[PDB]
């Protein structure tokens, strides 16, 4: 259920509206208020990284994104 | 507990003290009564060659003296002379000055009968103040040089054994030792553990080499039986310190179980018995310092009289009363102690207003005796 | 309307202020002004002062309406933040909060008490304080100063009159009337003294009280003469008990007048005959209202001197409270020299003599053209577990193999040494970070960082160890350290292609080992590491866990970034800190193991523990390849992970 690549940078289409986080945690107090990633917008993501656990999160420019197949879709 | 405490430190200093060539061992006062009757009695089964020594002072006693040629910045810092201050009479008594006398000076200071921190500034700006602060020490400084040269023999190589402290009163007392000896006189300190290098004369030797804070351990050498030193007299044309005694139960159970623990100690079968000092040590003091609702540290220890307690148990209204951490450390000097004592409705009052008042979050659960449980009456 | 401003500030005052009133009444036409408050309360208050219309407060449906699509934005500083839907173009017109020759802003440095406050600020605006920021200056001397001081676009600079000292006068713009706050009409005194002194550090008795001790012989001399004597103290000062104290004791009094703050004093400048001040700024604004009759009244300075404000300030000049009833009595105060008053004006607002009007600044502002700069980004990297690993991932598996090696060199060492040594070595860390943190006055620094060398000091001066043990055990943990490295390749990779998108990429790492060991481990990871900047703790003494280093870094830099980003994996040296530094963070997770890879390496002794760190971290690197490399499902790398393991 999780959309991610090896190779990046990547581009992917924003389903839903997608928040940001400033961690992987995706912990309340790192999503960002201040702007999201528009629905069915475009944006790179320039890295994966994974948690602890066995999730990836797609890092762009502002932040992590989630790699969940109904949040966000390979282009 | 006071046994593993002190015993094995005083072993490893007694043996350190051994290899490194010390002849004489001076302990200092107040904290060094327990200690140099442990020694004592290490030194005495063991049949260790070197000499003990008792020596009579403290920071009040040592402080202004140590003022040979200047004023020490410290004394105007966050652990100077005007630290601690709760009252007038707290700044009058840290001024070194009476009352009249120094509003002579300050009139500002009047009033109030950060503040700290701008009173210690003042108090810096003034060169007169410095001056007449250097005077009085010069004149202190004559029977406390005379004391040090009565008392320790300079021709040998000796230390000292202290427990706990930052290192600033070994320098004063280092201070106080070239000015009574007139030549470069290394003073080596044992402690536990100090926070501070090695600093001209004063050389450091630390037992436990870890950031844990053994100012824990005060109220045991506070039933030592006299109050700290606060000065010297001189009578039969000889220097004395002035003692003004307390009773002696306290200090007389703890000495007595003191040396029977020592007894009990050195006649471990160890393999090395510099290891065990150091394993028992390390257990002890991580124990000691990480378990405040044991038994004994709850009904003993922190039932010590400093005369109040040293961390009672607390009331529902007394937490009523207090909106501040600075209003609850006057009620207890360990609020992990006097919470594990303290009744579950105080417990649970205290987590109620602590998130609010901004208080220390108390992370453990009653105290249960484990041995001699019950009455026994 | 073609044009549109609101105007902005913490409180109703100021240039903001000024420029807003005067635009409101002589611009109603050209301009659509409206003045945006912090809170719903601030604007209640100004209206309930004012009567005024114009006024929404920040994140009002009127502000969320005009702010996408305003044209001027004023202010008194820099603000700290700025609302997101701000638009693109807008115009920050930066009316300062005053003239003067101290310096502010990005000269404050790491030291100022605003340290934290200024690095948030530029971090997070930068992009708008240097491509919409139209700083006022009032001078040459000024914009230099000003220049030198902040970060601000020399073609952007608007140059005039400060508008609340030349907007308030007789017959200009007055939200109040000043008799009706004044004990007797302002003709009905012999003459108005304006008392501002300044908030002083060290204050024993409150600053007020030093200055003016006895209250009733100031007003039986005020008396004498029928002056009419308005006390405005500092903010802060009015929080002391004697300021209230005076102030109740003389509430109806006919001379001694404490000026209630609700009210703007720059309204009233015009009616002040003489002034006594010490140190601060209002003296050039007071002179540039028109004010010519000054009072330095100096008792502390004997503080400031030993270090010119002979020069640039105008006052007879008072040091006693006695002299200055003296002089209150004695009527023996002249009018500012023309001479004088004219050095003062030049040096301090030149560009007023140009002719320049209220209007002429609108219009230099308005018919400004923003010819913004694209900016480059920063970015700033943890080094180990984000550009490098270790091959056995904890660190303490460094230490056993140390321990391993002394152990086995045949060099003896005390048995609490050797078995003890993980305790010994972490504990004797900890040790010297506290005597760091708690020797700061003995070493006149805030420094507290560490160094290997002083870990293994503290170990032999209080172990009594031989050199020789000493320097075999430091070296061996240095080149385990050494031999240990792995790079993270993904990141190194990512860090240099952002590097040759044009930003500035460098390496922030709190870690006691010395600079050449961190540059050896780098070169061993990868060879182009090396050639990155590096900001390593101990060689600064600063750290990313107080958030001193991320301070450090800003003010060693030239900061001219649009976005500040820190990758790494602690949540809080790498993430809250530099996220309360207004630094954009990518905190990712650490490398760890589970269950049975963490039992198993807990379960061994000291013969077994180091093979067993070996067997773990292969294992996580298996079962990381799997998921993370052949992006293998569930069922598979499960299946592939317990038949291996
Ligand atoms: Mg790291």
């Amino acid at each position: 259920q999780y959309v991610w690549s090896t190779q990046v940078p990547f581009r992917v289409l924003s389903l839903k509206q997608n928040s940001f986080y400033l961690d992987v945690s995706f912990a309340e107090t790192t999503k960002r208020k201040d702007i999201f990633l528009k629905e069915l917008n475009e944006i790179d993501v320039i890295a994966v990284d994974w948690l602890k656990g066995g999730v990836p999160r797609l890092l762009t420019e502002h932040g992590y994104i989630t790699a969940h197949k109904d949040w966000v879709k390979k282009s | 507990y006071v046994g593993a405490s002190f015993v094995p430190y005083i072993n490893w200093a007694i043996k350190d003290a051994i290899k490194r060539g010390y002849e004489t061992i001076y302990f200092i006062s107040r904290d060094g009564h327990f200690l140099k009757q442990i020694a004592d009695k290490i030194i005495e089964i063991r049949g260790y060659n070197v000499k003990t020594k008792y020596i009579y002072g403290s920071r009040k006693a040592w402080r202004l003296p140590s003022f040979i040629t200047k004023v020490d910045d410290e004394t105007f810092w966050q652990f100077g002379n005007f630290v601690g201050m709760d009252s007038f009479e707290d700044l009058v008594k840290a001024s070194y000055l009476s009352e009249s006398e120094l509003l002579s000076l300050f009139p500002e200071f009047e009033s109030l009968r950060e503040i700290a921190e701008n009173i210690r500034k003042i108090f810096k700006n003034s060169p007169a103040y410095h001056e007449k602060v250097l005077a009085i020490a010069a004149e202190k400084r004559k029977m406390v040089r005379q004391y040090i040269q009565q008392e320790i023999n300079p021709k040998e190589k000796f230390a000292f054994v202290e427990f706990w402290g930052r290192g600033y009163t070994q320098d004063t007392f280092g201070r106080l030792l070239n000015d009574a000896f007139g030549k470069e006189v290394k003073n080596p300190f044992y402690y536990v553990r100090s926070f501070t290098d090695d600093m001209g004369t004063s050389v450091r030797h630390n037992f436990i080499l870890a950031p844990q804070n053994f100012s824990f351990f005060e109220p045991i050498f506070a039933q030592t039986p006299y109050d700290s030193i606060p000065d010297y007299y001189e009578e039969k044309g000889r220097i004395e310190p002035i003692i003004n005694h307390r009773d002696r139960s306290v200090s007389d159970l703890i000495s007595e179980g003191l040396l029977k623990f020592t007894e009990d100690y050195l006649a471990l079968n160890t393999q090395d018995e510099d290891y065990f000092d150091a394993a028992l040590s390390q257990f002890n003091y991580q124990y000691q310092l990480n378990t405040p609702n044991d038994q004994f540290i709850c009904n003993v220890f922190s039932e010590l009289k400093d005369e109040k307690p040293y961390a009672p148990a607390l009331t529902l209204k007394q937490l009523e009363s207090i909106t501040s951490k600075q209003e609850l450390d006057k009620l207890t000097q360990s609020i992990p102690i006097s919470l594990s004592k303290s009744d579950v409705k105080v417990i649970d009052y205290y987590n109620k207003i602590q998130k609010n008042y901004n208080l220390p979050a108390y992370n453990s659960t009653p105290m249960r005796k484990a041995y001699a449980v019950n009455p026994l009456e | 309307v073609d044009k549109t401003w609101l105007f902005g500030s913490y409180a109703w005052q100021g240039n903001p202020k000024a420029l807003f009133l005067y635009m409101l009444v002589n611009c109603k036409e050209t301009h659509e002004c409206w003045w945006v408050a912090d809170n719903e309360e601030s604007m209640k208050s100004i209206k309930k002062s004012t009567g005024l219309k114009n006024i929404t407060f920040t994140d009002s449906e009127k502000a969320k309406e005009l702010f996408p699509h305003a044209d001027v934005y004023v202010t008194e500083n820099f603000r700290e933040s700025y609302p997101v839907y701000m638009n693109e173009n807008i115009k920050v017109f930066n009316t300062w909060h005053g003239v003067g020759l101290k310096h502010i802003e990005l000269a404050l440095g790491m030291n100022s008490v605003l340290a934290e406050s200024i690095v948030r600020k530029y971090v997070r605006n930068y992009d708008i304080y240097k491509n919409n920021v139209l700083f006022l200056t009032t001078s040459q001397a000024m914009e230099d100063h000003f220049l030198e001081d902040m970060a601000i676009s020399k073609e952007l600079i608007i140059r005039g009159k400060y508008p609340r000292n030349a907007v308030y006068g007789p017959n200009g713009i007055h939200t109040y009337d000043i008799n009706t706050l004044l004990p007797k009409n302002k003709s009905q005194y012999s003459q108005t003294i304006l008392f501002c002194p300044t908030y002083r550090i060290g204050a024993i008795q409150g600053v007020l009280n030093s200055l003016l001790p006895d209250f009733a012989k100031l007003e039986e001399v005020c008396r004498h003469k029928n002056q009419l004597f308005i006390v405005k103290v500092h903010p802060f000062m009015k929080k002391d008990n004697y300021f209230a104290e005076m102030s109740e004791k003389y509430k109806d009094s006919e001379y001694i007048l404490f000026w209630n703050d609700d009210y703007d004093i720059y309204e009233a400048f015009n009616s002040i005959d003489l002034a006594i001040i010490d140190y601060s700024s209002i003296f050039y604004d007071l002179l540039d209202a028109g004010v010519e009759k000054f009072i330095r009244y100096v008792p502390d300075l004997d503080e400031y001197q030993n270090d010119d404000y002979a020069d640039l300030t105008e006052g007879r000049i008072v040091k006693s409270f006695q002299q200055l009833l003296n002089c209150l009595d004695n009527a023996n105060i002249k009018i500012i020299s023309t001479k004088r008053k004219q050095y003062l004006m030049d040096y301090f607002f030149g560009f007023k003599k140009e002719n320049k009007s209220m209007e002429s600044l609108i219009a230099d502002v308005d018919n400004c053209q923003l010819q913004p700069k694209s900016l480059k980004e920063l970015h700033t990297f943890d080094i180990f577990d984000t550009l490098i690993r270790r091959s056995t991932l904890r660190p303490f598996s460094i230490f056993d193999y140390v321990r391993d090696k002394a152990k086995a060199s045949g060099i003896k060492f005390p048995l609490a040494l050797t078995e003890n040594w993980i305790n010994v070595r972490n504990r004797a860390e900890h040790d010297v970070r506290d005597i760091m943190r708690k020797t700061t006055f003995e070493r006149q620094s805030d420094k507290i960082e560490i160094t290997l060398d002083d870990i293994y000091t503290r170990l032999q001066k209080n172990l009594l160890l031989t050199d020789e043990q000493t320097d075999f055990l430091k070296q061996a943990e240095i080149e385990a350290e050494i031999a240990h490295v792995e790079p993270i390749q993904k990141r190194i990779n990512y860090l240099f292609s952002l590097k040759a998108k044009g930003h500035d990429v460098a390496m922030a790492s709190d870690m006691y080992l010395p600079e050449d060991v961190i540059y050896k481990m780098l070169d061993r990871a990868d060879t182009r590491l090396r050639e990155i900047p590096l900001y390593l703790s101990s060689t600064i003494g600063y750290q990313k866990s107080t958030g001193k280093l991320y301070q450090h870094i800003f003010f060693d830099l030239d900061y001219q970034y649009s976005r500040w980003t820190h990758y790494g994996d602690n949540k809080h040296a790498d993430g809250s800190v530099p996220r309360r530094l207004g630094i954009q963070t990518a905190v990712h997770d650490i490398d760890d193991f589970i269950p049975f890879e963490n039992a198993m390496v807990n379960a061994m002794d000291n013969y077994n523990r180091y093979p067993a760190y070996q067997l773990a971290t292969k294992m996580h690197r298996y079962r990381t390849q799997l998921v993370q490399e052949n992006g293998f499902g569930n069922t598979l790398f499960e299946t592939k992970y317990y038949n291996y393991a």
